[PDB]
């Protein structure tokens, strides 16, 4: 895709059809006729392209009309609407640009934003770009939330997020141009080093992986074709279904042998029957030779009946030798037809203990992709978003993602070391109570019209809860907070004085010992300029490692590395860090996954805002006062930076339309 | 539509391995043995067939008989008619055997004989006497 159509796709919209939230807004055009539609499409696409083709500068209504032709530039109240919409739902003019027309002196209507992570900020931009009085509350001494980047010396690496998952589709693509994060690609090729310390031969690496893939593909079939989705009331996990598929695989391996041998016998035993038959013929033959012999000893001359006796017994003999020859015949056939079957056995195993342990690394990958035990991912909806996948090479933020949060951060009223305790929302407004994290007996009240909440899943979950809502949250919602998966992932940062790894290699994996520990340090990242290595605590492992001290962890870290590179190619580490996400009282986890017996829908549910009750009773239905975004609210791009950003865009549309009215629907 | 090629899954077998916690390993022991028990079975009939085969060592080379090169003559000698009759009595209708025996009369000359001489060798009696055996 390119030209105008590229800009649709790059903006995540079908180039030749009207989205549903468009229709929501241009009911006239959509109920309208084809011709009007095609125009509107084009206008939108082009404007998009425009903001695209250069995103460091505000794109104004004027500037836009300016670049259009008739037919299209003819109707100037489309154009103004269209441009107005995008501009509204940060589809254009999002992030960091230069305003042509400085900000409207005076502001309409106050908002408290809870927490200055991407979502949080990317929202607060829009909101104060739309000139409202916006203030973020942030418990941390730092912006970013789950975008941490670590900085000591020229050592620079991310505890939090790290990949940029393609650009073709990516809001982040735009923000890369707006801001100087330095993006280096990522080289697919990852080699593997068995617990011992040695390459897995190209042979295996292929076989096992190819199996792995075949295996998932199989769990899929299981769910879709054979509808394997509940198991005695509990809903099937991905784990479960993997086991089930391996078992059945082992199973058919056996059935194969069994039915192989069971066909040797049936042929061996058809041989028995032939030997007996054949022995008992050497009998009559021997014995009949005798008789003939005798009969022929009786010398001439003879009477005819004795002559006959000879001749008879002669016949009866050759006639019997025929048989033993034609049975010797049959014997040859069946004797070969039997090295034959003993020559091509089935495989004796489905999976060796070497294999089935590598395959256990591939699982630990997946476990990391999802910040969780495959025992927990829903079988049906784990890869629910597998189509909204960007395009092109994944990437790294060589100067350390934090650069982006701190870009957005800028010119934005942010109270840091402010921990929100109560969120009270009534019909006539919200009040938010917070403390100073440093001296916590020291208390803050914030009055506002709306409250936008980015508190990550984790915190929402906390129980007793860290934040109290007043009144309590609609159960439809708390229910969804429960229902939903908040996973976990941790990092080890190894700071050396020299590149001792193959440096044209970005990641290499260590295959662990067990199943119960495939997570533990299973992957290493060479990404940065300096001599720094990334160590991953994935799957089930992560939760436990949080309890081991740092030293020990750097321990098994050196350990493994030595094992791969030589017991003294590997200096002690100058600087080290270890991420303890799940412990982090302002994250309680790393990032959402679709649990089992949850779905896409639950995300949608998280995004839905909360409208209080009426103060005085039977006064009219109030305005929605309490909104949600964060990586957990975005059904289509969950638990990623784009996702969180998109999230906080969306909520800002919605709150502006709310408190400042959508003059663009007429 | 179909599961990844070479991976195996039937609705049947699936419900099987999921009927409880360790219906799992049940079906896999149950076969592990079921196999052992077919391996042992295989030894046995190999053994059995081994000895059974030894007993044949020699084949039948002691007992083979030299060849019979000779020309199907058209005349019957009185000698020849005679082995005939007895061949009939002993054999019935196996005209083949009866021809092997006489040695130098073709499988048909035999059948013809069955009729020209039926006359006087009471081939009926001869033949019924054979059935009665
Ligand atoms: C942790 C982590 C790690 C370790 C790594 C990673 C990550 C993570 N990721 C994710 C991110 O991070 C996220 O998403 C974001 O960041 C989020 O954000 P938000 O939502 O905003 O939130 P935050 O940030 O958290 O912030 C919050 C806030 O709040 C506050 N607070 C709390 N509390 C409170 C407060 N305040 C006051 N008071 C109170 N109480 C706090 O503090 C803060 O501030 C990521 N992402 C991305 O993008 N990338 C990357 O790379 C990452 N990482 C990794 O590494 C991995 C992940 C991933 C990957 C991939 C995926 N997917 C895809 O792509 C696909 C799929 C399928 C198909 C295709 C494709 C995902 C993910």
């Amino acid at each position: 895709p390119s030209g105008v159509e590229g800009a649709a796709f790059q903006s995540r919209l079908p180039h030749d059809r009207m989205t549903s939230q468009e229709a929501a807004c241009f009911p006239d055009i959509i109920s309208g006729p084809q011709q009007t539609q095609k125009v509107f499409l084009f206008i939108r696409n082009r404007t998009l392209q425009l903001w695209l083709d250069n995103p460091k500068i505000q794109l104004t209504f004027e500037a836009t009309l300016q670049q259009l032709e008739a037919p299209y530039n003819s109707d100037t109240v489309l154009v103004h609407r269209v441009h107005s919409y995008l501009e509204r739902h940060g589809l254009i003019n999002f992030g960091i640009y230069k305003r042509i027309k400085p900000l409207p002196t005076k502001k309409t209507g106050k908002v408290i934003i809870i927490g200055s992570g991407v979502s949080g900020l990317a929202a607060a931009r829009q909101l104060q770009s739309f000139g409202m009085d916006v203030t973020l509350l942030e418990a941390r001494d730092r912006v970013g939330g789950r975008v941490a980047t670590f900085r000591k010396g020229n050592y620079v690496a991310d505890l939090g997020a790290m990949v940029v998952t393609g650009l073709g589709g990516n809001p982040m693509a735009v923000v890369s141009k707006q801001v100087n994060m330095e993006l280096a690609k990522i080289k697919q090729k990852c080699p593997l080093y068995e617990a011992n310390g040695q390459a897995v031969p190209k042979e295996k690496d292929e076989m096992v992986e190819q199996e792995f893939n075949r295996l998932l593909e199989a769990t899929s079939y299981l769910s879709h074709q054979l509808d394997f989705n509940v198991l005695n009331n509990k809903p099937v996990s991905l784990g479960q279904a993997l086991e089930v598929v391996i078992q059945l695989q082992e199973k058919h391996v056996k059935d194969e042998q069994i039915e192989h041998w069971k066909k040797i016998v049936k042929t061996q035993e058809e041989l028995k029957e032939l030997l007996n038959k054949m022995v008992n013929l050497k009998e009559k033959i021997k014995e009949l030779h005798q008789q003939y012999k005798e009969a022929s000893e009786v010398k001439p001359p003879r009477d005819i009946t004795a002559e006959f006796l000879v001749k008879s017994k002669h016949r009866d003999l050759t006639a019997l030798c025929k048989e033993y020859d034609e049975l010797a015949e049959t014997q040859g056939k069946l004797e070969e037809k039997l090295q034959e079957l003993e020559a091509n056995p089935p495989s004796d195993v489905y999976l060796s203990s070497r294999d089935r342990q590598i395959l256990d690394w591939h699982f630990a990958n997946l476990e990391f992709a999802n910040a969780t035990p495959l025992s927990t991912l829903s079988l049906k909806h784990w890869d629910q978003d597998d189509d909204f996948e960007f395009t092109g090479s994944h990437l790294t933020v060589r100067n350390g993602y934090s650069c982006v949060p701190v870009a957005l951060a800028e010119g934005l009223d942010i109270k840091l070391n402010t921990a929100v305790r109560q969120v009270r929302y009534t019909a006539s407004g919200c009040e938010v109570i917070a403390v100073n994290t440093r001296s916590t007996s020291q208390t803050f009240i914030y009055k506002c019209d709306a409250v936008l909440c980015t508190l990550p899943l984790g915190v929402l979950k906390q129980q007793p809860p860290a934040v109290q809502f007043v009144p309590p949250l609609p159960e439809w919602k708390t229910s969804a907070v429960q229902r939903m998966g908040f996973g976990n992932l941790n990092k080890v940062v190894l700071c050396f004085d020299r590149v001792f790894w193959d440096p044209s290699v970005n990641l290499f994996g260590h295959v662990g010992s067990t199943t119960a520990s495939r997570g533990e340090l299973f992957l290493f990242w060479n990404l940065y300029k300096a001599p720094i290595l990334l160590a991953l605590v994935a799957g089930e492992a992560a939760g436990i490692m949080e309890n081991i001290s740092d030293d020990v962890i750097v321990g098994r870290c050196l350990a493994i590395l030595k094992g791969i590179f030589g017991s003294s190619a590997v200096p002690q580490p100058k600087e080290t860090v270890v991420s303890r996400w799940r412990a982090d009282p302002w994250a309680r986890g790393s990032y959402s996954y679709v649990a089992a017996g949850s779905s896409g829908n639950d995300y949608d549910l998280m995004a839905q805002p909360i409208t209080p009750g009426p103060s005085i009773p039977g006064a009219p239905q109030p305005i929605p006062r309490l909104f949600f975004a964060g990586e957990h609210t975005i059904r289509n791009y969950p638990a990623t930076v784009h996702g969180a950003l998109l999230s906080g865009l969306r909520e800002a549309g919605r709150i502006a339309d709310q408190f400042l009215g959508a003059m663009y629907t007429l | 539509r179909k599961p990844p090629k070479g991976m195996f899954l039937s609705q049947e077998d699936v419900e099987a391995v999921s009927a409880n916690a360790t219906a799992a390993t049940t079906v896999l022991r149950q076969l592990d043995m079921e196999l052992v028990s077919v391996k042992r079975q295989i030894q046995n009939i190999k053994q059995t067939n081994s000895a059974l085969k030894e007993k044949l060592d020699g084949g039948i080379e002691p007992y083979r008989l030299p060849e019979v090169i000779q020309k199907c003559n058209a005349r019957w000698t009185t000698e020849e008619q005679l082995l005939a009759v007895q061949a009939i009595r002993k054999y019935g209708r196996d005209f083949q055997a009866i021809s092997d025996v006489i040695g130098n009369k073709s499988v048909v000359q035999v059948k013809n004989f069955f009729v020209n001489y039926r006359r006087r060798f009471n081939i009926d009696e001869v033949l019924q006497e054979w059935e009665a055996e």
